[PDB]
């Protein structure tokens, strides 16, 4: 297992959210290599497990500015990909 | 042990602890093995590397004894944001039960230095966790980052000054509505003053176990009375503002 | 400065 | 004028704010140099005019899959700049 340490650069959940996403998106990662698809994944997990409905973005070099719900916000590294994930719908 | 109970709870003590030992370790640098004097050979690497290692292991276990404290400032953290959800949530101008919501208003005065203390601690935990990562921390899966908590700590101080603030100033219906309070709270005491001369049963003629029951009622009332005083001043002396 | 200097200067006994 | 051509990727939504965010867009990234500020600022703009909850990601290569409400998807890319501004709040 590559050892791709997680560090999360902003979120408003629980530490067992922040967890569970790092988990996910480390997961995704080593599913996919398609940065939209690794979103998809992300995604679709997120809306299984917590409810619809869920935006997440995968890449390298974006910056970003969301309105989200409370204790619904997330944003963390796995490597050299950025990893944003927040709740408005 | 020793040095831990020599320093105590002292944050800012702790990074100059860890500034120091740094320093030590750096000065305490060196390349050469055996340090020749004269015809005397004496071995100098070997226990330069002995307590070299012995520096690592004690600044690394240091460094343990601070995932504690940061611990209890993210439970801090979590505790200011998940009741302030709720609390900004809470009250409104209307609700004439303001009584509660000037309580709140004053709560949230009395937390206003608390919150400029929990900031300057933010910046000693940023000031100690940049030391962590430059002295190598592997970050645990449930260890709650640093940006997170500082975004989420940011938007709840916007989120407070900005909402706090517009419900504090917009009080004049609240001072108008704590006006008539007290001045009906006055015309009632009036009332029960002249119930009071005119229901005078000081006359012995009146039987004890009637004029009791009456007095009793009148107690009742008058304690019913007084309640509604004091709860009318305190409430004007809380929103301090009448 | 100092401190882990000054605790070491207690040494139990000689 | 920068002649940054609009060309668009995905778009389920109206013309008319086709070209309020492309104008929008270009005023923002002739503005600021951080792309994180440039998704502030069209966030910003489309919570003023086009209500909130819009979602602005500016970027250059990225992996997006998101809810839009029907007529609020954008996608395109400016030069080589990545655009993305969707709305779900």
């Amino acid at each position: 297992m590559c050892d791709r340490k997680a560090v999360i650069k902003n979120a408003d959940m629980s530490e067992e959210m922040q967890q569970d996403s790092v988990e996910c998106a480390t997961q995704a990662l080593e599913k996919y290599n398609i940065e939209k698809d690794i979103a998809a994944h992300i995604k679709k997990e997120f809306d299984k497990k917590y409810n619809p409905t869920w935006h997440c973005i995968v890449g390298r070099n974006f910056g970003s500015y969301v309105t989200h719900e409370t204790k619904h916000f997330i944003y963390f590294y796995l490597g050299q990909v950025a990893i944003l994930l927040f709740k408005s719908g | 042990e020793n040095i831990y109970n020599r320093l105590g709870e002292d944050l800012n003590k702790w990074q100059a602890l860890l500034v120091q030992i740094r320093k030590a370790r750096g000065t305490f640098d060196n390349a050469e093995t055996k340090k020749e004097f004269g015809p005397v050979v004496i071995d100098y690497g070997k226990v330069q590397s002995k307590v070299n290692l012995k520096y690592d292991s004690w600044h690394k276990e240091v460094l343990s004894k601070f995932g504690q404290m940061l611990g209890s400032n993210m439970t801090e953290f979590h505790s200011q944001i998940s009741k302030s959800r709720q609390e900004l949530e809470q009250h409104s101008v209307d609700t004439a039960s303001t009584s509660d919501a000037v309580t709140f208003i004053t709560y949230v005065q009395s937390l206003k230095r608390k919150i400029k203390q929990f900031e300057k601690q933010v910046e000693l935990y940023r000031n100690g966790q940049r030391l962590l990562e430059k002295q190598r921390f592997q970050f645990p899966p449930s260890w709650l980052y640093i940006d997170n908590i500082e975004g989420e700590w940011g938007a709840f101080n916007d989120i407070m000054r900005r909402k706090d603030s517009a419900i504090q100033q917009q009080v004049a219906n609240l001072q108008m509505k704590i006006v008539q309070e007290d001045r009906a709270v006055e015309s009632r005491t009036t009332d029960l003053l002249t119930d009071w001369e005119k229901t005078k049963p000081v006359t012995g003629n009146l039987r004890p176990e009637e004029a009791l029951q009456a007095l009793t009622i009148y107690e009742g009332k008058f304690g019913r009375l007084k309640d509604d005083r004091e709860k009318c001043a305190k409430a004007k002396e809380a929103l301090e503002l009448t | 400065s100092s401190i882990l200097s000054e605790v070491s200067t207690r040494a139990r006994s000689k």
